[PDB]
């Protein structure tokens, strides 16, 4: 008759369209070489809450957790990337490993709006291969994915963590406020910060701009303008991979990109739909996990939130 | 003494016009007040009304049964309940609703929740209630929701917007609710103006 | 730090009044032959079942595998503990700790087990009165009710207990007119349900009852009329034949005693042999409990 | 680093392995009309407890639940039957469902996730559902891979009967049959005065699946519901028999109380519990709409796999 | 039917011998002013966890998602209880209850442990360790136990002593623990001990004669160990005249925030101490600022236990 | 092939004796070192302890294995098959304890020392009184002779260890006897020649 | 008096014998069988019994001296004790035994080992940092590796003449093993004297 609120109902059709995408993402991860793995359903809380990111993600509030005989505490499949991270660590041939994963992750939710508590993910993880080959073999890929998908407006973006924590130091070191600034683009904010201090003409121009505009020609111009090596080096490398995909799919580059983790590296990366207020698919690379556990090795890999894709595909075609 | 609390909404009249029928001390001079009967009233929004009778901040309360409804609190008394007006909980929506046979669940908006919910529990048919607190005929109209519940009166509002009552929920109306504890001692006070209000 | 909403934090001058009262009750008790026990904290899930939602109750999982529960209830472990008895005498006993629930617990309370019927359900409402004089507060009511009445009231409602209930419950006036208008039902009956819904004056009620022509009903009626004419003297007892039993097993008297500070009962007792079925044969069980926490609020909530 | 005794851990060969059956089985599916519905991961504990078993308490023990903000008790998915029986109630059309589910249920073993594949089958023709799942369920064992494997088939009915003629003594016969136990049985038919048949029939039913053998056995029992139920079972070890030879198990428990009559589970020689496990039981449709036909089974992918490891070697 | 293994089950008399020593107890503690104060019977898990082993709490998951566990100990949430006062005095506090912790079955242990005990803060250092130790010494006049006996060490004598020893505490400890005294020996072979440190080890392990362990102490010329010697010896004295305490150098604090004096008290008829306490400061300091912390703790179970074989 | 297990002890004789009467071929030398042999009847026997002879059925090393009933009832195993049954041992569980037990009314609760828990515990369960059970792997009589435990849960089987030590039966608890086994798998695919030895054996 | 609980095996022999040494009534010969419970000239009320029975009698105070080996004291999941003396005879040990090409094998399952000590064998792969499944046998671990049962187990090797007889080797030395004397905590507190003169005498020899 009637099933708790705190679960989301997928339709015949849902399931038929999703298990469809499922398919041809399959055949092409099974063809770039990933091997699909199963994360157990049950985590230690421990594992989960050892982190804390740039924003709201990693928090015992959100993780459906419980009692386990020894009484210990674990918690529903969270996250997918730490499992397959830490598959990776009980590794004893130092060799690149091509993860892929297609199951749901469980987070609460508010009640009564249509947020789903039954988050169905589909993303792959890379760990070992060579730094650039990663970074590019990963970008590549998240294209290919997208073009599977059947979306018909999208668009690919992508950034620089260096690029953003570099501008924060310029910004006088003011990461805890540049980044709420970012993340609301609160226009009226960023003026009123830029007032209180004394940045130079060039950083000043920079800020107001990035937080809203990607055409590469106009902001190639005011990074090269501050003159920092960082500044301009970071983007520099957004710009070739602009470069080097622009066949595959016109890339976007947001300067003014916030990262989700804390632990983000470098790259990131994340597409949109027109049809969806979410993201379709968010990555980037995050060397820093792979610390927790064995040494340092280039750890990098996106995920399509499928709940999203399947919400933009039906808001779509009407 | 006896402690009052009453709706500041239209039910406010109901109240303060049904006090007068039965003779008590109208006094519609505010802008927490004592009369010649000795009750000290209190005014506020309906779930307020409720939440000072639960705290026991007044006796005895004046809400429509449609907060009652909504409200999760059920520690009261329902003695009166002056039959005053016709509002009804429906569900709303366009014409073509039942006609329409989709394939997944449909989306209803309210204000409130959970009778809603009850309601379509009763029908057999799970599904996903969006809130609203103002107006919730825009629901329907841009492409939040499929259907809606709310308070039918008139249906003034419905028809001025392409929308009709797909079936009676349940009846609406003031009720007298009074705290429990209020009850078992204050009892005859209590009672003299239970059977005092309803001669009307 | 802050603390969890279950639990709960007295203040020492809460704590020197709760011992106090322990203490007169204790002494009380004990005059009155009443042996203490301390059930274990402890109890298998699978035992919560007799009183007839695990939702209320704290539990986790034990070292081989099965459901334990925190003390959720302390009449059944003292039944339990009646029942690990092959010799067939009545038995007093008497507890003073907390029950560990969920809802938005320390009680003091009382078990006859094995006693003469007629002579239980007297010794037991002298002893709520009795202890209730100990308490040290000022307003309070004693209210009696019986099951069976009840029962009986529901059968003669075309048998809608589920409703009447409801009814009951929420001294739904306006509902109730509408379940009589809905079952015409016969002038005596109607006349009835629309007053035990609010009065308890004896000679009100009594001429309503006999009117009826129900042997049950007024039976009933007579057995707490009884009592009220017994205890009169210790306290004047109140008869509410509106009393919804707040448990399905009861077997026919059941009483609450209110205090004028506290919304909540700070007693509530009642007979209930069905209970002692569930282990051994058929034999008088009734005891009541007083919830210390709300008698304490009360006690506070008093002085101003 | 370190994990739960509560979690299960599949290795990338695993889940390759397993992630291709269910390519196959898909196709297989997808081919007789099946469509696949995923059940939502929380329920509440009070549809399962509740539809589960009856006259008794069924088991929360087993269950991974916890409460809600509103103050419920919601459980993990522990079944996949049930979400799909009410996924059929739901249906206003009277017209037959092919539901079929790929993914896993949540409970706890006392000792050391559970993934199973299934289809169900609601509101086909009596007759032609028992043969179509019977079918299909042959179909899926040849694409699941494992060498050795035997398919058996029983009758509720069967059994039901024959609890009853045995001084109706179901809650004992029961125990016995499942520990095969034949000394107690002997001390069971001892203390009553059964029939020579009866008798010769109790001891038998217990240690063999000898077609010839049983059908005289029954059929000197003159009694027509043992009979009955016997040759339907017959009818489909012949009709059956061309695709893979067919077991009949008389001495076979009922695994749900709510079976209606055919009943039937599969094993694999390298597979200590029942790869594939599926019956008929009406029942449960009762527990919301009509009466109705409801009948499928369901693959324990675990024990596959595991079958198909220790199988290798 | 029957009960679980994870909860005791206490006689009517059991009950009826309890509640008398209570009584006795809670008229001696009135007495000297201790206020008592019932804890909490749920605590947040975190509050334990931070000074133990989860595994040995009772705890399960509340309405918002979080881990709350019963109570496991009384000091701390007193402890708490006397941070949430501003007031800068001295608080006497007294429980009568039971903590809640897992045991192995089939062994006899109980889960179900009742307990009471005082705990002193913010009164001044001398008169508090001088005040508690006599408390404890006429808590356990009430209790009716015969024999008995009320061992007091040193935890700074104890920690001087670790790093006397090549600082290897993580080994000492369980020497003492176990009395290993071939596990001693050998240890003492490995590193090149002095005669008076070695001395020293091999004799406190087995005995608390005043005298003997006395010249030891002296002999050692340590400051801090004879300091620590000397602090014991005085309360040996002190408190002579009410029972004669003994001194146990090779005594191991029972908890790593253990300041320095510690003490606990056994019965002939009880495998476990029946009452254990000692001054610990540092709890203090995980919510407050530095004070005077000190409070011991009477393990019914334990005593009662004791009563019983002792009437045999 | 047909894997047997059997349980070192006394039933070890049992076996190879019924086996003997079986017309299989025993090889007695089995006074013989080695761990694990063959017959010429296709018969790779192996022994044990109880419990252990349990835990090899139990992973499949072996189809039938026999061990006593005693062992089968507090062994918290469960899945397998009690085809035959050879009534020999005249071995009970039971409850001993001095004889003045029944008649003490002691406030306190009853410790029974014993060598099964599990079968001390149930039994108890079924008569309605909680208690303390005090484990011994051996000689459980000491139990009540040095105080321990009030009384004891172990097997009689002529009774000449308990009156040896001034211990009475109070209640006898079950029957007991050695039993033939079959792992549930092995039953599904070599049922026949299961069946063929479960018939042999029956005379 | 001082009560004593001996492990009816050879560590009966090596404490009956150590007695001897120290010069005691040492008597256990004589009413070796069918008694448990005996008496001697200085005054010691002697129990026997196995290892872990040896353990519950002093745990619960039946006897205040128990002497047992180490390879129990591990594995018993019991503490509260005294290790006062340490009679270091037996050249017991605990090991990890297993076929030869254990080592050079590589695993894909978890690495299933056979042991009467599984408490042991836990502990032992703990601070080796691998998960394993734990098969217990009460009986004769060697045949775990030898049907099929385990891969490798734990067990005690004294001669190694076991293993070789089954070709199995140690593949690492857990800890040594040897017969130790534990003490009720509360008698030694008590009856403090008598226990430190024995143990005093007991080393003597
Ligand atoms: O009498 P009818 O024509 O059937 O109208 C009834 C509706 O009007 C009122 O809301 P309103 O539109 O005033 O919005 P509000 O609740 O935000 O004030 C009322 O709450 C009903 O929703
Ligand atoms: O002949 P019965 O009267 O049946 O006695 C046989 C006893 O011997 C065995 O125990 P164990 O190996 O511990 O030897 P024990 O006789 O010294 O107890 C067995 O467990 C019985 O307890
Ligand atoms: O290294 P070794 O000197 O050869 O001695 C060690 C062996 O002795 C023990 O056997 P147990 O007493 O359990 O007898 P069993 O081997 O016959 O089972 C132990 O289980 C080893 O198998």
């Amino acid at each position: 008759y009637l099933l708790p609120e705190e679960s989301a109902e997928m339709t015949l059709n849902q399931v038929k369209s999703l298990r469809q995408i499922e398919g041809r993402l399959r055949k092409l991860f099974s063809l770039k070489n990933y091997q699909e793995v199963m994360p157990p359903s049950f985590e230690y809380t421990q594992l989960y809450t050892a982190l804390e990111s740039n924003g709201k993600t990693f928090n015992q509030e959100k993780m459906f957790q419980f009692i386990k005989h020894e009484g210990q505490s674990i918690t529903l499949r969270y996250d997918f990337t730490l499992p397959l991270v830490r598959l990776y660590s009980q590794i004893k041939d130092s060799t690149s490993a091509r993860y892929s994963y297609f199951g749901k992750i469980f987070r609460k939710e508010k009640r009564h709006k249509g947020r789903s508590t039954e988050n169905y993910q589909i993303g792959i993880e890379l760990f070992g291969e060579s730094a650039d080959k990663s970074e590019l073999e990963i970008l590549s890929l998240a294209l290919q994915v997208i073009e599977q998908l059947g979306l018909n407006k999208t668009v690919f973006e992508i950034g620089s963590a260096k690029f953003f924590q570099r501008l924060c130091q310029l910004a006088d070191g003011s990461t805890e406020l540049l980044t709420e600034l970012l993340l609301k683009k609160d226009l009226s904010g960023l003026n009123a910060f830029i007032e209180k201090n004394n940045f130079s003409k060039e950083l000043r121009g920079l800020l107001k701009e990035i937080f809203i505009t990607n055409e590469l020609s106009r902001l190639e111009n005011l990074v090269t303008n501050t003159k920092d090596d960082v500044l301009i080096s970071s983007f520099d490398q957004l710009k070739e991979f602009s470069e080097k995909l622009s066949m595959i799919k016109p890339i976007i580059i947001d300067l003014g990109m916030v990262p989700k983790m804390d632990y983000y590296t470098d790259l990131m990366f994340k597409a949109y739909s027109s049809a969806a207020n979410q993201p379709i698919l968010s990555g980037g690379r995050y060397d820093q996990l792979l610390s927790n556990f064995q040494e340092e090795a280039f750890a990098i890999g996106f995920c399509c939130h499928m709940d999203t894709i399947l919400k933009a595909l039906e808001r779509q075609e009407l | 003494m006896i402690k009052i609390a009453i709706t500041k909404g239209r039910i406010q009249k109901q109240v303060t016009k049904l006090l007068e029928n039965a003779d008590y001390d109208v006094e519609p001079i505010l802008n927490q007040i004592k009369t010649k009967d000795d009750l000290q009233i209190i005014f506020g929004k309906p779930n307020d009304v409720i939440t000072f009778l639960e705290h026991g901040i007044v006796d005895i309360g004046f809400v429509g049964k449609d907060t009652l409804d909504e409200n999760d609190f059920d520690d009261y008394y329902e003695l009166l309940y002056l039959k005053i007006g016709q509002c009804i909980f429906a569900l709303a929506s366009y014409p073509d609703f039942s006609n329409k046979n989709f394939q997944r669940h449909k989306r209803i908006a309210s204000k409130y929740p959970r009778v809603t919910k009850k309601y379509f529990a009763q029908k057999q048919e799970d599904i996903e209630i969006i809130k609203l607190e103002g107006s919730v005929e825009l629901g329907p109209v841009v492409g939040l929701a499929d259907a809606i519940v709310d308070i039918v009166e008139t249906g003034n509002t419905l028809s001025a917007n392409g929308l009709e009552v797909i079936e009676k929920i349940s009846d609406i109306s003031t009720r007298m609710i009074v705290n429990k504890s209020s009850f078992k001692f204050k009892k005859d006070k209590i009672i003299e103006m239970v059977e005092r209000l309803e001669d009307a």
